[PDB]
């Protein structure tokens, strides 16, 4: 029988999205050097994902 | 789909409303959505429960509710003499719904009329009491007796030793229970 | 077949032929009832309406057999080996008595001379005591009273001491039998890591339980087999390795084969008997019987005596060893290009859920 | 086919020339059909014997003359094939159609006068 | 209150088995003009001729 | 001249396939190639049941899913089909009485209602007023005991546990009144032709006014949990929905029917018993889902509530059975003491009483739907043909059409909206 | 001889602690066994707990009437 | 089965049957089903016709007599007894005796009667 | 229960009737002891306790079973009637048929009840009789 294709989209969906918070949690032990030079780096990487 | 002649009277629904027509406020509606309002409500109900009393009976200590009217285990009845009421008129093997009572009877040493064979298939029973409407001499009568789970389904083969047995037990009980429904009967 | 019997004591017996609820007025006595062959001589009786005396030692095993009869049929009554008084009253109502009693190993409370000799004996002496009509003495195969075995030798005296007191006694010696829920096609399904040390090389004559079944009915059913001994046996030579490959050529099953010399194999076999509680297969007399070979009586009587036809195993191993095949989409052969080409007419994905 | 696998809508049969066609397609589906019964029902028998067992089944209504006698026992077949080919009819219906596994066995009725007087009617 | 006496307290002698005038009495009440089951209305039908 | 000409076929029978008429072609309303369209997609089927609850006990549904979509849906019953309707040919009109508190096994009396009125039709009697107050209170009481089944029961299937808990300690207080009436918690066989079998005991009208006084509490409470929940709302909003044309066309009678928003209760429309002499109102829907359906079977608890406390108010007093000794048994003081008794005593309890010959479609308004008896009789003291039309058998017939399209966790909602016991729908 | 009299005490205490029923609410006699499982007769206060699967199960609660379709299922449950 | 007197005797007051019909508990509590059983525990109620004998008689100067088995509505349909034979008569539905005064001369001169008489 | 109830009921039994209770009913409860069963189960009521609470059982037995109660106090313990076994006339009639002792359910025992056929086979056969030659 044919599978869904949801199944899919699922894991997909997970994996890019865990990859993404996955690199913004250096940023929260890293918040008071970065300051607002790194808030708006963060900013725009958050915005792009 | 509706009856004939005019229509009831606003059967027809109103047209319906559109989405800015509706009467309640976003603050409300908004507050509603992400608060849960409804769904707290539905769990502080429970919180009520918590805090009232509980319906459970401790059994087998404690007993639940049985009327003088109960149709539990067959008994097979005497009078104050001694003598079994029971004269082989077989109304009760005629009225059976299940075809649970088998009777045979004949003429006693002494020339009464009483039965010699009399047995109950406990697993062909439904319970339905009517053997006891149909006596004329209240002889069989159903027991407020419930608890005898058995082992084997042969003890569920009563035969008039044991139905005589499960009177001379019962007797008080029984002649109480019929005592109160007697009027009604 | 006949509606009449007249017992070997001379009572009469007026029955009529048909199932669970008719009157096969046979009163039995099986004696080891609850192991593998037991429940075929019982639902035989039991399914043609006789009241069949099952003696028992543990409840929960027991439970099974008592599906095969209607009301008052299949009568349960604790018994044990050394309590003479629950063999007496077990077998003072039946026609016939059956002795299905035996182990294949000792145990800490029965050597194999206890339980084919001192059973034998305490129960045949109740059936000499209330003068039972036919009694059926359910021997081994290969029994002699002077063998190396104690398996053939303890189960050889009994013979001896079953016609001394009883001399109109059946002996029935069966080859090892086989069948659903078995110790022969299912050790060679079962088991991975197997002990032996004469190379599984056994040749013996292997015969279905369910005829051994149906045979123990028809000694019953005809009184002339009364005070003879019988020889069930298949109907092809075999040796334990070409019944294993049979198993093999079905299953598909890889298992471990040991093959430790009888010196270092039976010292060790009497160890683990006696200090693992459940049977492990393997005993001291057990590796003893590896080494013998079957050999038919030429003076007994067999199957076809009683009109019945033996089958082979090899007619049967596909039946038997059925549940026992572990076949998933995985193990299927690789697909041709026919059938390639019928999956092109076909989606192989739901892309809309 | 519509509502189940195998669903057959409830024709009447229009001549003999009609008829006689559905029995053989109706024969026909049957006997293609033996070794899928005998591995799904796990009949210990060969497909030969299945094969052999129904023809004699239609071996049976071999001289029916009537038409209207023919499409009752035309829609028996066809219920009695749905539902084997849907796996519906358990293996003890389906081995149950085979006469031969009573304990009793075939020989069911007694053979001549004499062995069913001394065996009491059978 | 609830079930208070249990049935089997109420007192036999208290209740009463009613009768109804007409059905019940003993001196004004023939059999014959209240057997409404042997006055039972036959079906009446009616073909094309 | 069947079945003779039938022999050779001379004759073919009209189909319905036969009258098929093309539709009008002006006011009608609404390919292989190299493409995936022409790819076909295979589907798997899936056996579902029997789930936990007691009334779907014995259901086997077989389901064909395209992914998670139901495509096809075949329930295959007969499970509990014990031949109750041929074992009521061999037995008096009073012993088949019985057979009927097993049909819906949570409405008892209901189901010897319709068997009652049937037959009290083809004695052509009038059961006395007691026995009709009596027989609609505790019909009103037997529809509350269904529907505290039917609803929590489906609500526990939907996942909720706890309204369930709840009501069957009301369940558990008004099956006390079933046994002090008989002496039965579940099988009265209380409501029999020409009214009761006994006369309720002197204490039962307070002690259901009591419990009367506190049980639109437990309704409110029970819809504290239910009725604004988003999440009971969004697994019944746009589920099984039927329109009020094919609800019609598929035989569908109660809250299936009342919830497609068609006004029909045969307590108003035929009225039985002292329906006629209460004040009550009928809950129709409007988009014929399960919401809907949830939403009239609420409101009927709080009718029924209401139709209890006027029985109540207006119990007369009199007979609680018909008052001749051919047609009901004579009390036993008189079969004890008068002669004539004794004779109508013996042979109502050996032959039974004769009904006169004809036949009669008889329905009520169960709490299930509509419940009908087609009973023949022969004129003699047993029934030659009874029939029982239940209400569940024609429901779950339209369940194929129904769960059209809808995902497996939607059909087990649709299960629970339609009323279904299977000692119902397998006779 | 205490030892495994112990042993056996231990295993009969757990399987009467916890007691759990598969079942085949056929009819009627299941609403009964649903009234077993309300606040009036609880079977979680004494540890029954009714289990949907075979597998997970002590004891077969057959509760109402048989049919010959239904018996295969019996028998497989 | 035999050992225990239960097992042997018809009824605890009665040791033989009282009617011709009636198996003995003796051949009825033969064979398989009951080995290894307690007869003691077995259901064994006392003999009615033993107990109706021990009643004493009813005198009376009427010619008939009613008897309702003696509990209002709790005992059998009230019947008729005639008492003008010399002999005591019995109600057929409970067994209990009647007899006229007339006939105590002749009755208090008999040997053995059927019921005690005083 | 809840601790207004537990610990008022303390201050009447006391701690070595508290830890009785628990092994057996679960509960902790008072009440006036109303009569004993020939069984020796002793009967207690209290007005006051959540309704069908009114009326227990402590039992004689450490293996209790509820068919170790008496048949007439087991019409009250069913709250089928409000008068005791220990003022009800009906308890008062003489039966030297009546049983001595109360017993039990006797199932899953030696002493099971066994049911067999109380009349006699239904046809005589011929006992044969060879006239001498
Ligand atoms: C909003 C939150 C509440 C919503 C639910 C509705 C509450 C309600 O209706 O309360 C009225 C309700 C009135 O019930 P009632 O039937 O009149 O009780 C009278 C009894 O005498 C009462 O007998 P009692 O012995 O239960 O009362 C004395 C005392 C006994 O308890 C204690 O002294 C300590 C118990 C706890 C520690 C040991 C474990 O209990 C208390 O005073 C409360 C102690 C427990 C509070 C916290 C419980 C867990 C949450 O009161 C309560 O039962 C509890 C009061 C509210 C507590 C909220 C927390
Ligand atoms: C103690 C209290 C909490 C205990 C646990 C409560 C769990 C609640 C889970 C509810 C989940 C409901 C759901 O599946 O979605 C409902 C809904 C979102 O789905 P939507 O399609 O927008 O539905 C609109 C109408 N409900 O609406 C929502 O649920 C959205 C509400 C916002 C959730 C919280 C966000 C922070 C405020
Ligand atoms: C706790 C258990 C205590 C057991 C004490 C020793 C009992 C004993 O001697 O048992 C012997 C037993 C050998 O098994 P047996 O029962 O003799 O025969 C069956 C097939 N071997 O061997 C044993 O079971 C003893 C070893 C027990 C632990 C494994
Ligand atoms: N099956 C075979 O391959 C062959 C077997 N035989 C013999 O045929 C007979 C039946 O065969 P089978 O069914 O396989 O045997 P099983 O080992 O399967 O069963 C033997 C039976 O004997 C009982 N038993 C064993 N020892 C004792 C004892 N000391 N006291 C009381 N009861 C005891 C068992 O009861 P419990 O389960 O409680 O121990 C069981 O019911 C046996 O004598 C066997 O040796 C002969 C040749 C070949
Ligand atoms: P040839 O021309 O000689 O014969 C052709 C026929 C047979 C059509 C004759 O010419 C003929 O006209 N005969 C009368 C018509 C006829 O045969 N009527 C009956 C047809 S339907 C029928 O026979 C159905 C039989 C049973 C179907 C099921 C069989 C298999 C069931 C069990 C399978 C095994 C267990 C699952
Ligand atoms: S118990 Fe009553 S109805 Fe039954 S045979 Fe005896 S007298 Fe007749
Ligand atoms: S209660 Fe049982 S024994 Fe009595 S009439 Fe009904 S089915 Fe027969
Ligand atoms: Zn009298």
């Amino acid at each position: 029988s044919p599978f869904n294709i949801s199944f899919f989209i699922y894991g997909l969906v997970f994996l890019l999205l865990d990859l993404e918070i996955l690199l913004l949690y250096p940023f929260a032990v890293s918040e008071y050097v970065n300051s607002a030079y790194g808030l708006a780096a963060a900013l725009i990487f958050i915005g792009i994902i | 789909a509706t009856p004939a002649g005019p229509p009831p009277k606003n059967f027809r629904l109103p047209p319906p409303k559109n989405w800015d027509e509706e009467s309640e406020s976003t603050i409300d509606k908004v507050g509603k959505y992400f608060l849960m309002t409804e769904m707290l409500r539905g769990m502080y109900v429970l919180l009520e429960q918590f805090f009232r009393p509980p319906y459970t009976i401790y059994y087998p200590f404690e007993k639940g509710p049985i009327s003088p009217r109960f149709r539990g285990e067959h008994a097979l009845r005497r009078y104050p003499s001694g003598e079994e009421r029971c004269i082989a008129c077989k109304l009760c093997e005629a009225v059976c719904p299940a075809q649970a009572i088998t009777i045979e009877a004949e003429e006693r040493a002494d020339g009464s009329r009483r039965t010699t064979r009399y047995d109950i298939d406990m697993t062909k029973c439904i319970y339905c009491g009517f053997c006891q409407e149909s006596c004329p001499v209240d002889a069989i009568v159903e027991s407020p007796n419930a608890e005898y789970a058995t082992e084997t389904r042969e003890e569920l083969l009563y035969n008039k030793e044991k139905l005589l047995a499960n009177g001379d037990k019962w007797e008080p009980e029984l002649a109480a229970a019929i005592r109160a429904d007697a009027p009604y009967r | 077949i006949s509606d009449i019997h007249i017992t070997r004591t001379g009572k009469p017996l007026i029955r009529i032929q048909g199932g669970r609820s008719s009157l096969g007025e046979h009163t039995a006595t099986v004696f080891g009832a609850t192991g593998q062959l037991g429940r075929y001589i019982v639902n035989r009786l039991a399914r043609q309406g006789c009241t069949v005396i099952v003696p028992y030692r543990e409840e929960m095993a027991k439970r099974h057999l008592k599906v095969s009869g209607d009301l008052g049929r299949v009568i349960f009554m604790e018994f044990d080996l050394r309590n003479t008084q629950s063999i007496e009253e077990s077998v003072r109502h039946s026609d016939v008595v059956y002795n299905l009693i035996g182990r294949d190993y000792p145990t800490k409370n029965f050597s194999l001379a206890d339980v084919h000799i001192e059973g034998t004996e305490r129960i045949v002496e109740a059936v000499a005591k209330y003068d039972v009509d036919r009694f059926i003495q359910v021997s081994t195969y290969n029994a002699n009273p002077d063998s190396t075995c104690e398996f053939f030798r303890t189960k050889g005296i009994a013979e001896k001491v079953a016609r001394h007191v009883f001399p109109e006694t059946t002996i029935v010696r069966p080859a090892p039998m086989f069948g659903f829920e078995d110790r022969l096609l299912l050790k060679l399904a079962s088991v991975t890591n197997l002990f032996t040390s004469n190379h599984m090389r056994e040749k013996f004559w292997p015969v279905h339980v369910n005829e051994v079944g149906e045979a123990l009915e028809r000694m019953l059913y005809d009184d002339s087999t009364a005070g003879q001994t019988f020889e069930l046996y298949g109907p092809r030579q075999y040796s334990m390795a070409q019944i294993a490959e049979l198993v093999d050529r079905e299953i598909y099953k890889k298992r471990r084969h040991i093959n430790l010399p009888k010196p270092i194999l039976q010292p060790l076999a009497e160890l683990i008997n006696r200090v693992l509680w459940w049977d492990t297969g393997l005993s001291r007399d057990q590796v003893e019987r590896e080494f013998h070979d079957q050999v038919i009586d030429p003076t007994a009587k067999t199957f076809k005596d009683l009109g019945m036809e033996p089958t082979d195993i090899s007619k049967w191993t596909y039946h038997y060893l059925l549940p026992y095949r572990p076949s998933t989409y995985y193990d299927l052969p690789p697909s041709t290009e026919k059938e390639m080409r019928e999956e092109r007419k076909y989606l192989h994905v739901l892309d809309d859920q | 086919v519509q509502p189940t696998k195998f669903a057959v809508t409830v024709r009447q049969s229009r001549n003999w020339a009609d008829a006689k066609q559905r029995v053989i397609a109706a024969y026909r589906a049957w006997i293609r059909a033996a070794p899928e019964i005998q591995t799904m029902y796990s009949i210990p028998f060969p497909v030969s014997h299945i094969r052999t067992r129904i023809r004699q089944e239609f071996e049976r209504h071999r001289y029916v003359n009537k038409l209207n006698v023919v499409d009752v026992l035309l829609q028996q077949s066809n219920a009695d094939f749905q539902e084997t080919m849907n796996f519906w009819r358990q293996q003890s219906h389906v081995m149950a159609f085979f006469k031969e596994e009573h304990f009793r066995g075939e020989k069911r009725l007694p053979s001549n006068f004499i062995t069913g007087f001394l065996e009491g009617r059978n | 209150y609830n079930r208070n006496p249990s049935p089997g307290d109420n007192p036999p002698l208290e209740y009463t088995d009613p009768v109804t005038i007409p059905a019940g009495d003993i001196a004004d009440n023939p059999y014959w003009k209240r057997d409404f089951r042997r006055n039972y209305p036959r079906p009446s039908v009616i073909a094309q001729a | 001249a069947e079945p003779q000409d039938g022999f050779q076929g001379t004759r073919l029978i009209p189909t319905g396939a036969d009258f098929q008429s093309p539709p009008d072609p002006f006011i009608d309303e609404g390919v292989d190639e190299d493409s995936v369209e022409g790819r076909k997609v295979r589907h798997y089927t899936v056996n579902f049941g029997p789930q936990h609850p007691a009334a779907h006990g014995v259901l086997r549904l077989i389901l064909e899913l395209n992914g998670e979509e139901i495509v096809r849906a075949d329930p295959h019953v007969g499970l509990l089909h014990r031949g109750t309707e041929k074992l009521c040919e061999y037995k008096t009109y009073m012993q088949a009485l019985p057979y009927f508190d097993r049909l819906d096994y949570v409405s008892m009396m209901t189901n010897e209602q319709v068997f009652s009125l049937a037959v009290e039709k083809l004695l052509n009697i009038e059961i006395p007023p007691r026995a009709k107050f009596i027989r609609t209170m505790f019909g009103e009481i037997t529809r509350i005991l269904n529907h505290l089944m039917s609803v929590l029961s489906h609500a526990m299937d939907v996942g909720a546990l706890t309204p369930f808990l709840w009501g069957f300690e009301e369940r558990e207080k008004l099956m006390e009144f079933y046994e002090r009436v008989s002496g039965a918690r579940l099988h009265a066989a209380y409501v029999r032709p020409g009214g009761v079998h006994q006369d309720i005991p002197v204490g039962l009208l307070d002690d259901i006014y009591q419990w009367a006084t506190q049980f639109g509490d437990r309704i409110d409470e029970t819809e504290e949990m239910l009725t604004d929940n988003r999440i009971w709302i969004n697994r019944l909003k746009g589920v099984g929905v039927v329109s009020a044309a094919d609800a019609l066309n598929l035989s569908f009678t109660g809250v299936m029917l009342r919830g497609s928003g068609v006004p029909w209760d045969v307590r108003k429309s035929s009225p039985y018993d002292a329906y006629d002499q209460v004040e009550f109102d009928v809950p129709v829907g409007i988009n014929g889902d399960c919401y809907d359906r949830y939403l009239c079977r609420m409101e009927e608890f709080r009718q029924s509530l209401r139709i209890i406390h006027q029985c109540l108010n207006k119990m007369p007093a009199g007979p609680v059975r018909y008052e001749d000794y051919k047609i009901t048994p004579p009390p036993r003081a008189a079969m004890k003491e008068n002669m004539e008794a004794l004779i109508h005593h013996f042979l109502l309890f050996t032959k039974g009483y004769a009904v006169p010959p004809g036949d009669t479609y008889t329905a009520i308004e169960a709490p299930k739907g509509e419940m009908g008896v087609y009973v023949v009789s022969d004129g003699s003291e047993r029934p030659y043909r009874v029939h029982i039309r239940a209400p569940g058998f024609a429901h779950l017939s339209g369940f194929d059409h129904i769960t059209r399209g809808h995902l497996l966790a939607d059909a087990v909602a649709v299960i629970g909206t339609m009323d279904l016991v299977f000692g119902e729908v397998d006779r | 001889q205490y030892a495994l009299t112990t042993l056996d005490i231990i295993t009969n205490w757990a399987r009467q602690g916890s007691f759990w029923p598969m079942t085949f609410g056929l009819a009627c006699c299941a609403v009964e066994m649903m009234h077993l499982s309300t606040p009036r007769y609880d079977q979680d206060r004494l540890g029954i707990i009714f289990r949907a699967s075979p597998r997970q199960s002590d004891v077969m609660i057959v509760a109402g009437t048989l049919t010959n379709k239904m018996a295969p299922a019996l028998r497989q449950v | 089965t035999g050992r225990p007197a239960s097992a042997v005797m018809q009824a605890p007051n009665r040791a033989e049957v009282w009617s011709r019909s009636q198996r003995p508990r003796s051949e009825a509590m033969a064979g398989p089903r009951f080995e290894q059983t307690d007869f003691d525990a077995q259901p064994r109620p006392w003999a009615a016709i033993e107990l109706i004998h021990k009643q004493p008689v009813r005198w009376t100067h009427d010619r008939i007599v009613a008897c309702d088995g003696g509990g209002g509505p709790h005992g059998h349909p009230k019947i008729y007894i005639n008492t003008d034979k010399p002999e005591i008569a019995t109600c057929n539905y409970c067994g209990l005796p009647f007899a006229n005064e007339h006939h105590r001369k002749y009755l208090e001169s008999l040997p053995q009667t059927s019921y005690p008489l005083n | 229960s809840y601790p207004t109830r537990t610990l008022a009921n303390l201050r009447k039994i006391g701690l070595k009737e508290y830890f009785r209770q628990l092994l057996y009913i679960g509960d902790t409860k008072y009440g006036e002891l109303v009569g004993v069963d020939k069984f020796g189960n002793k009967f207690y009521e209290n007005k006051e306790e959540l309704p069908l609470r009114t009326r227990w059982v402590d039992y004689a037995k450490h293996d209790y079973d509820a068919a170790h109660i008496e048949p007439m106090w087991h019409a009250w313990i069913s709250y089928q009637v409000d008068t005791p076994p220990t003022r009800e006339p009906l308890t008062q009639i003489e039966r030297p048929w009546a049983p001595k002792e109360h017993v039990p359910n006797r199932s899953f025992t030696r002493g099971a009840y066994k049911p067999y056929n109380t009349t006699q086979p239904k046809i005589q056969s011929w006992e044969p009789k060879a006239a001498p030659r």
